[PDB]
This record gives C-alpha cells, sequence and structure tokens, in this order.
C-alpha cells in the first residue's frame, strides 16, 4: 500500500528529523578531486572517502556568504531534512560536518550528470523519455510533501542521472518543513507559481507547478514562459497563457493545462484527490508507478561510464582553494548544523 | 520560430535561483 509505505516512512523520518545526525565526518577523510558545479553561498566537489575509496559529492558552503546572503536559516533546512529522508530519487546525504569557516554535506555522486546538460545539448526529449523521468518527480514530491517538505526549486539543473540513468533531486537550500502556509520569495524565475510572484502565502501547489514547467521544458526544449529578463518571464506566468508545441500529444496538453493552472481549486496536485489526479492521467497510463520505484524500468538513456571517479559528463569550473580559518566564523549561527 | 528564440535568448545557461 502506498499509505502503509507512508505512513512508515514518515515514522523514519520524525526520529532523524527531531534528533540530526551531526558531526559525522571531517575534511581530511576525504580526497578533493574536482568541482561539479557552482552556486551563489556554495559549490559542490567529486571527493574520494578514503577509508572506504568510495566516490561523494561534498556541498561546501561559506557560512560568512551564507550569512550574508540571508540563507542561515534555509541553509539549516538543507541539511536537516537531507540527513532525515530517504527515498531513490533524492540524493542521500552520508555525511555532515562544518569547520572554522566552512559547512559540508556529502551525497551520493551520481556520475551521469545533470538532466540540463543532456536536455541542452540533445534538444528535447520524447515524451516517454520525459514521461520517465516525470514519473520519478511525482513519486519523490509524494514521498516528501508526506512529510510536510515543500522542495521549492525543481528544474532541469538540480536533477542528477545516476550510473543505472534514474533521477537524483538535489540541492535542498529551499526545501521546508511547513504544515500550512509560507511566504518566502525562493526559487527560479522560469518554474515560479503565480502565487509566488504575487506574494501570496502559497503551499506545496508550488511544486507540481514546477512540475508542469519541468515536463513541459523537457517535451518541448524550451520552458513555457520564457525572457531575456525576469521581469518579463513572470509577466507571461501570471498572463494566464499558455503555448503548447504542435507535436505536442493531446494527453500532454491536458496534463499540462491542469499543472499550469493559476487557479489553486483546479491545480492537479492540490485538489481533494491529491497527487492520485496526477498519477491516473491518461499521459502516465502506461507507466508502472511500482516498476519505477523499484528501479525496474529500463532508462531510455544510460549513461556512458568511464569508470569510478569520471567527470566527463559535468563542465570544467574554475577550482578554488578551500581555505580554513584559524578562527571559527559564526558559531552561533549554525550551532545545530 | 521559439525554438529559435529561445536559443537567441540570455537564459539557455544554467538559470540562478532568485532571493528577496
Ligand atoms: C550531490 C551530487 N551528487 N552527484 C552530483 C551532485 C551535484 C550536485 C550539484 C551540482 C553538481 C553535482
Amino acid at each position: 500500500s502506498v499509505k502503509e509505505f507512508l505512513a512508515k516512512a514518515k515514522e523514519d523520518f520524525l526520529k532523524k528529523w527531531e534528533n540530526p545526525a551531526q558531526n559525522t565526518a571531517h575534511l581530511d577523510q576525504f580526497e578533493r578531486i574536482k568541482t561539479l558545479g557552482t552556486g551563489s553561498f556554495g559549490r559542490v566537489m567529486l571527493v574520494k572517502h578514503m577509508e572506504t575509496g568510495n566516490h561523494y559529492a561534498m556541498k561546501i558552503l561559506d557560512k560568512q556568504k551564507v550569512v550574508k546572503l540571508k540563507q542561515i536559516e534555509h541553509t539549516l533546512n538543507e541539511k536537516r531534512i537531507l540527513q532525515a529522508v530517504n527515498f531513490p530519487f533524492l540524493t542521500k546525504l552520508e555525511f555532515s560536518f562544518k569547520d572554522n569557516s566552512n559547512l559540508y554535506m556529502v551525497m551520493e555522486y551520481a556520475p551521469g550528470g545533470e538532466m540540463f546538460s543532456h536536455l541542452r545539448r540533445i534538444g528535447r526529449f520524447s515524451e516517454p523519455h520525459a514521461r520517465f523521468y516525470a514519473a520519478q518527480i511525482v513519486l519523490t514530491f509524494e514521498y516528501l510533501h508526506s512529510l510536510d517538505l515543500i522542495y521549492r526549486d525543481l528544474k532541469p539543473e538540480n536533477l542528477m542521472i545516476d550510473q543505472q540513468g534514474y533521477i537524483k533531486v538535489t540541492d535542498f537550500g529551499f526545501a521546508k518543513r511547513v504544515k500550512g502556509r509560507t511566504w518566502t520569495l525562493c526559487g527560479t524565475p522560469e518554474y515560479l507559481a503565480p502565487e509566488i510572484i504575487l506574494s501570496k502565502g502559497y503551499n506545496k501547489a508550488v511544486d507540481w507547478w514546477a512540475l508542469g514547467v519541468l515536463i513541459y521544458e523537457m517535451a518541448a526544449g524550451y520552458p513555457p514562459f520564457f525572457a531575456d529578463q525576469p521581469i518579463q518571464i513572470y509577466e507571461k506566468i501570471v498572463s494566464g497563457k499558455v503555448r503548447f508545441p504542435s507535436h505536442f500529444s493531446s494527453d500532454l496538453k491536458d496534463l499540462l493545462r491542469n499543472l499550469l493552472q493559476v487557479d489553486l481549486t483546479k491545480r492537479f496536485g492540490n485538489l481533494k484527490n491529491g497527487v492520485n489526479d496526477i498519477k491516473n492521467h491518461k499521459w502516465f497510463a502506461t507507466t508502472d508507478w511500482i516498476a519505477i520505484y523499484q528501479r525496474k524500468v529500463e532508462a531510455p538513456f544510460i549513461p556512458k561510464f568511464k569508470g569510478p571517479g569520471d567527470t566527463s559528463n559535468f563542465d570544467d569550473y574554475e577550482e578554488e582553494e578551500i581555505r580554513v580559518s584559524i578562527n571559527e566564523k559564526c558559531g552561533k549561527e549554525f550551532s545545530e548544523f | 520560430t521559439t525554438y529559435a528564440d529561445f536559443i537567441a535568448s540570455g537564459r539557455t545557461g544554467r538559470r540562478n535561483a532568485i532571493h528577496d
């Protein structure tokens, strides 16, 4: 049963949520190999865990920079959620720790690269290819939302491809445990629900809207609302108009009309029957939900294995020292980390 | 074409999160 599985997952989550793992490794247990991606207050590096020889992705945040960007609470959210959570289609937190200068989150390494890189190169995904990925997101949101978590940053840049060609959602820097509504202006312009841009209190429905943006982008090769500047994107998102490619199937267009619905009483995922409205839509008729969860379905794209520690599916970034001050920074701000 | 306008836009690279 889905209800039964969720019930026991929430039991597992709550224990870890209320008593979070802390200080479970140290920087010099890892060999730093290469930068896999960059962000505002931090980067992500391929590292090797020397004691086991396992490869991992280590997220490094400069505490001083987190503070300047007013992301203290959000960073504490990210770590506290990721250590508590456990689901096949999320990058699992293996270790976390901090030193005088930085915060560290060590997650499983997905060597396939970002969906973003593959989507841009290939141009667009076929509907079966798009549906495969979409299903994995549908299930991840079902899991997360059942734990009262909102994700708030769905986009291809945040979806890593694993050696089996399945997805891992990563970057929980805006994820939050909220019962009820919340107000923070955050996310990525192309993927923002109308609620958010109009400064309403909002809820998990914004994640289902974001799913509609992603499915569209995967299947079209470009997003449903784009312009050169964010303001122009926001004017389009709140206009209530959306244009589908002629190659989009009837089923696709109708799923997206119900996902990209400005009206919350009508938006799929946010209705009385919740996520099943999405799972039982015709576009997903071919989808064996349990076989996807079980990773039994054959991936439409299996990434090139060139060994462990291969990074050829990721772009190159300018490498930058991990400097560790002799003085502790922001001890109080990050005490619970 | 819509594809052409996208590819010619400034937002075909990785997109950064916003914040208030
Ligand atoms: C966490 C992670 N696991 N595998 C790859 C990862 C990332 C994450 C952010 C950016 C680049 C690469």
